[PDB]
RNA sequence: UGGUGGCGAUAGCGAAGAGGUCACACCCGUUCCCAUACCGAACACGGAAGUUAAGCUCUUCAGCGCCGAUGGUAGUCGGGGGUUUCCCCCUGUGAGAGUAGGACGCCGCCAA
RNA sequence: AGUCUUGGAGGUAGAGCACUGAUUGGACUAGGGGCCCCUACCGGGUUACCGAAUUCAGUCAAACUCCGAAUGCCAAUGACU
């Protein structure tokens, strides 16, 4: 009968604990990242107001991919939210990664930002 | 549906089962109860249900200790009871099956005769599955002694390795002899009547063609021996006249008698001159006869004597190899 | 899987006197056994020897 | 493999069938097998440590882990963090060969097995046994052996209950 | 439906049902990235054979737990009195527990 | 400086068991003494001879608080003296 916790209650104590001492204000909102079996979700959030600025998924209709889940894909994702910030003039950004690794996807979708003219 | 009372037992073993799980789980729900258990979940020991128990916690409990494990009293009497039914079970399974003994006694008759008749379409069905199998005609079958394997083939031999011959027998003479060298043909040209005679008389079709003819013989004698090991060959026409000599005893005009060799395996004069002797002693009993030889003087003896014809086997000198056609009514040539 | 802090495991076809093979994933290449599963009276059932030595006494009455 | 089909293909749809449950992957599953060796004789042989620890990676590859008392302890000479035992963690196809080597040669090797404990079910669904002997079974090279204690060998299962658990055991082959 | 914040468990624990075609998770293996004092257990690497059991949602209950009155009581600033290791009166203030009751959740953003 | 007004820090009287301690009776109780039977201190039969632990109820605490006053202190905005 062994039991063992899913994978995304350690996610949100992970990214409790790093949002401990992060924030996202005015100019200066937060990036979050969720990672799903088959899809990876990325939001930019300003926690004064708890509004969020702009979003992005692998189901969004343009710039599209088949591998949905990929570094491509991730890098994709990346491009295009930091095009919608950059047509949304916020100039600026902090990276709130969800518990996860800066290894694969994350890094990824971090680096196709800073690429596409996201300063961290 | 066997009865009523399986039917009842096999309700009760259900709802006894069901109520032993109903009140296990009942004790495993109480909160105040769940302290005692080592676990909120049931258990077996012994064919039994069991509740897993703290050690520590012994005299608190009203059970049996299996092991802690212990079997709770409330449902003692629930297993008892459902021993009892299995115990019904198997009576009432005896019981039916009696009955069904009984209802197999009823029917014997009918069971047995089934079986012979099923056992006969078996019998037919898997002579005419291997007679196709075999493409395979009926022959002609005759109480007149008489054989025309028409194109007749070795069946031991492959379909495209084997020769087909036209081999008569038994009605305008009684005896063949296969005169010429010791070439393959010969030995195969017995062999193969042989095996059709045989097959034939059992009712299973054989390698020759339609229009073939064979026949009812009341009995079948064989001399066809190898020369096994030349430590030997006077325990070969030792063993060759032994057998002769109970074939002589036994031949009739019902008879086929296949001869390979007479005589041989000693000097060639006397070999000959015993196998002339022989053949006309078999001959006067108007037995069906098929002899082979080497010996010369055996060419004159189908053209001397009234109900007997000669043969050979023929040769190809120019590639050195028997043809293994045999040709009725010419005599061999040696080659040497 | 480290590496090479584990011994290279390869697959052995483990032997039995009475016949029986089995295949596992073992650092040796080859497993020679005398009793297998099947090898051993337990396995095989009642076993004849101990089904048949195991009678309760009966005070040898037979003298 | 030879165990891995064998399961999926006999036990998982006959054990369902049998408990009638409401989805495939409710049937029990065996998930891990740990194997520990328990000892701190290391207080007077402190080279005991290394017994065990070569003899563990040739009963599987898996290099065990020096682990170290958690409490010191006077009755027994102990000080916390000194070497006490060995612990194995099998997942994966190294359980699935250690379950054939076993079954096939452990038990069967063994001189006056019958009947092993039916006791050692944890009452939760998982089996517990102390192998007393340290040459059970061929891969630990009697010539070399030395000292003669076998290990703790701990089966855990995802059963819910110890029945199913029993059930699921002796269909893989458990002769209890 | 999912992600993301604020509001004091009136949010939480416990027991029973319904949901996956999407979505979220279970799941399949380690060739690739990464890794485990041992391990594809975890973290990663790609996918979708099947699974709604569990996680997660929608429902139910007052069982643990939580919030919680009014009145009265104790205590008490100030004034006064007495048999003064303490007690009593007056203006004002005013507890905890106990109850009556509430509650098995409310709103802000974004995508579908 | 005095107050009318507000918001604060705070753990004192009071009350209390929700922690740490002392403690009364009841239900139950693993275990330890005593008659002992045979008896490898192994197996029992009993005790109101004691009893860890749990549970129900009921007491006490300067250095115990799930709680918490009245008073006193700081300052501010609007006001009189």
């Amino acid at each position: 009968m062994i039991t063992k916790t899913s994978k995304n209650a350690a996610r949100l104590k992970r990214h409790a604990r790093v949002r401990a001492k992060l924030s996202g204000t005015a100019e200066r909102p937060r990036l979050n990242v969720f990672r799903s079996n088959k899809h990876i979700y990325a939001q930019i959030i300003d926690d004064v107001n708890g509004v969020t600025l702009a979003s992005a998924s692998t189901l969004d209709k343009d710039l599209n991919v088949e591998s949905t889940g990929d570094t491509s894909a991730a890098t994709k994702v990346g491009e295009l939210v930091a095009k919608r910030a950059a047509e949304k003039g916020i100039s600026d950004v902090v990276f709130d990664r969800g518990g996860y690794l800066y290894h694969g996807r994350v890094k990824a979708l971090a680096d196709a930002a800073r690429e596409a003219g996201l300063k961290f | 549906h066997a009865s009523e009372t399986l039917r009842g037992i096999r309700t009760q073993l259900r709802t006894l089962e069901s109520r032993v799980r109903d009140r296990l789980e009942s004790m495993l729900r109480s909160s105040s109860a769940s302290k005692m258990l080592s676990d909120t979940i049931v258990t077996i020991r012994n064919d039994r249900f069991v509740i897993p128990v703290k050690q520590e916690y012994r005299s608190s409990y009203g059970g049996i200790v299996h092991d802690l494990f212990i079997e709770p009293q409330a449902i003692v009497d629930m297993n008892n009871s459902l021993q009892q039914a299995k115990v019904k079970e198997k009576q009432e399974i005896e019981r039916i099956l009696r009955v069904l003994t009984e209802k197999t006694a009823e029917y014997t008759e009918e069971l047995f005769l089934d079986l012979q008749v099923l056992q006969t379409l078996d019998f037919i069905f898997a002579k005419a599955r291997y007679a196709k199998a075999v493409k395979a005609t009926k022959p002609i079958m005759n109480d007149t002694g008489f054989i025309r394997l028409k194109k007749a083939r070795h069946p031991l031999l492959p379909p495209d390795q084997v020769v087909a011959n036209d081999i008569e027998l038994g009605r305008d003479f009684s005896t063949i002899v296969i005169t010429g060298p010791n070439t393959g043909g010969k030995t195969v040209t017995l062999k193969t009547l042989g095996l059709l005679t045989l097959m034939a008389q059992s009712g299973l079709h054989i390698p020759a063609d339609e229009g073939s003819e064979a026949a009812v013989f009341e009995h079948v004698f064989a001399d066809i021996g190898d020369e096994q090991s030349i430590e030997q060959s006077l325990s070969t026409f030792s063993s060759h006249m032994v057998n002769i000599v109970g074939i002589l005893e036994q031949v009739n005009e019902n008879s086929l008698v296949l001869f390979d060799e007479l005589g041989a395996g000693t000097d060639p004069q006397e070999g000959a001159a015993l196998a002339m002797s022989i053949l006309d002693d078999v001959h006067r009993t108007n037995a069906r006869v098929l002899a082979t030889t080497h010996y010369p003087e055996l060419k004159a003896y189908g053209y001397n004597r009234e109900g007997v014809m000669n043969a050979s086997v023929e040769f190809d000198i120019e590639t050195l190899s028997p043809t293994y056609k045999l040709l009725i009514g010419v005599p061999g040539r040696s080659n040497a | 899987m480290k590496a090479g802090i584990h011994p290279n495991f390869k697959k052995a076809t483990v032997k039995c006197a009475c016949g029986n093979e089995f295949e596992t994933g073992s650092v040796k290449e080859e497993v020679r056994v005398e009793i297998c599963s099947e090898c051993h009276p337990f396995y095989t059932g009642r076993q004849k020897f101990a089904s048949a030595d195991g009678r309760v006494d009966r005070f040898n009455k037979k003298y | 493999n030879r165990l891995k089909e064998k399961y999926n293909k006999e036990i998982a749809p006959a054990l369902m069938t049998k408990f009638n449950y409401d989805s495939v992957m409710q049937v029990p599953k065996i998930e891990k097998i740990v194997i520990n060796m328990g000892v701190g004789d290391a207080v007077q042989n402190a080279k005991a440590i290394d017994s065990a620890v070569e003899e563990l990676t040739f009963i599987a590859g898996q290099k065990p882990v020096v682990t170290r008392a958690k409490k010191s302890i006077a009755g027994f000479r102990l000080r916390e963090g000194m070497p006490i035992g060995a612990k194995v963690t099998l997942r994966g196809e190294r359980m699935y060969d250690f379950l054939d080597k076993l079954i096939s040669v452990s038990l069967p090797r063994v001189r006056d097995f019958r009947g092993v404990s039916k006791k050692s079910f944890d009452g939760r669904g998982n089996y517990t046994l102390g192998i007393k002997e340290q040459l059970i079974f061929p891969e630990i090279d009697y010539d070399k052996v030395t000292k003669v204690r076998g290990m703790d060998i701990v089966i855990v299962t995802t059963a819910n209950t110890d029945e199913e658990a029993r059930e699921l055991l002796t269909q893989v082959g458990m002769p209890f």
